[PDB]
């Protein structure tokens, strides 16, 4: 069976906050296609051949 | 029948063709099923209170 | 949008048929626990911060920022009053300091 | 009785895949969203789940449209009933409009 993920659980409260201290610096890729292939077609050719 | 099943052998690959894209957009379904709702890591859950 | 965290910058690469980009991004790494409270009574006034959240090590309650843990001194610079101490739900008494 | 559309297409050869993620599976993404945004405003997509009092988020949501904190924390009770009362004309509304 799929597993979704960890289990975790957010220790909410009525008067306690989480600040961080400390940092981190990424760099992601991310991956984009642009442009196809400009193909064309001989029609009467492919269809025929002369 | 098999004399309709030879006739569509001799019309080639169109079959093939249409399977590969319903396969295609079967997969895509899939993925746009995770892409929206798959976004957070961890499964977080409430508190009791 | 533009990667995962807080976007700082990117810079574009190019690829056959397409574009890739490279995501600068910013995230917080260590937590810590603190006591807070929405608000400070001083002499019957409420006081707000201007721009953080009040946080408690147990003893004393400082200032800070958002997404950086940089303690200060409440004073009325960070501060502003608005109203008194009989609205807010869970306001705590501390001494506001003033230069 | 009779032959119905389900079975007519089935037997003339055309079939409906099950999806990959189960309606299950897909409220527990539904609610793990929903438990992070509440327990935690918005630090859960940036990076680690830093937990925040609710009035507190919603002083953030308060200074982030531009209205200061003190009005959100003079008016909590009055926003709330609100809050509650637009949430039950939503099911009032879903219940009995099938639109
Ligand atoms: C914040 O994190 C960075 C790295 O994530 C810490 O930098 C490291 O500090 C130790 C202690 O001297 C060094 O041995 C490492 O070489 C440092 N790493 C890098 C990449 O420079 C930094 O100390 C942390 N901040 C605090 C206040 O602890
Ligand atoms: C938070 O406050 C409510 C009412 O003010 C109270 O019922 C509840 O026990 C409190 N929870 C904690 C963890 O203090
Ligand atoms: C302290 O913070 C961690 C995560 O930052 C949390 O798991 C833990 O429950 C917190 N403890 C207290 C006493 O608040
Ligand atoms: C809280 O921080 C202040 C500021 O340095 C310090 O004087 C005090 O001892 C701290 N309280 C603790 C660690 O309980
Ligand atoms: C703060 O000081 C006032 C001054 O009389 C006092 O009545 C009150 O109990 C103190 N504590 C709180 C939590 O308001």
């Amino acid at each position: 069976t799929m597993s979704l993920g960890a289990e975790n659980s957010v220790a909410y409260s009525n008067n306690s906050i989480a600040i961080p201290t400390n940092f981190t610096i990424s760099v992601t890729t991310e991956i984009l296609p642009v442009s196809m292939t400009k193909t064309s077609v001989d029609c009467t050719m492919y269809i025929c051949g002369d | 029948s098999t004399e309709c099943s030879n006739l569509l052998l001799q019309y080639g690959s169109f079959c093939t063709q249409l399977k590969r894209a319903l396969t295609g957009i079967a997969v895509e379904q899939d993925k746009n099923t995770q892409e929206v709702f798959a976004q957070v890591k961890q499964i977080y859950k409430t508190p009791p209170i | 949008f533009c990667g995962k965290g807080y976007h700082l910058m990117s810079f574009p690469q190019s690829a056959p048929h397409g574009v890739v980009f490279l995501h600068v991004t910013y995230v917080p790494a260590q937590e810590k626990n603190f006591t807070t409270a929405p608000a400070i009574c001083h002499d019957g006034k409420a006081h707000f911060p201007r721009e953080g959240v009040f946080v408690s090590n147990g003893t004393h309650w400082f200032v800070t920022q958002r997404n950086f843990y940089e303690p200060q001194i409440i004073t009325t610079d960070n501060t502003f009053v608005s109203g008194n101490c009989d609205v807010v739900i869970g306001i705590v008494n501390n001494t506001v300091y003033d230069p | 009785a009779a032959r119905d559309l389900i079975c007519a297409q089935k037997f003339n050869g055309l079939t409906v895949l099950p999806p990959l993620l189960t309606d299950e599976m897909i409220a527990q993404y539904t609610s793990a969203l929903l438990a992070g945004t509440i327990t935690s405003g918005w630090t859960f997509g940036a990076g680690a789940a830093l937990q925040i009092p609710f009035a507190m988020q919603m002083a953030y949501r308060f200074n982030g449209i531009g209205v200061t904190q003190n009005v959100l924390y003079e008016n909590q009770k009055l926003i709330a009933n609100q809050f509650n009362s637009a949430i039950g004309k939503i099911q009032d509304s879903l219940s009995s409009t099938a639109s």
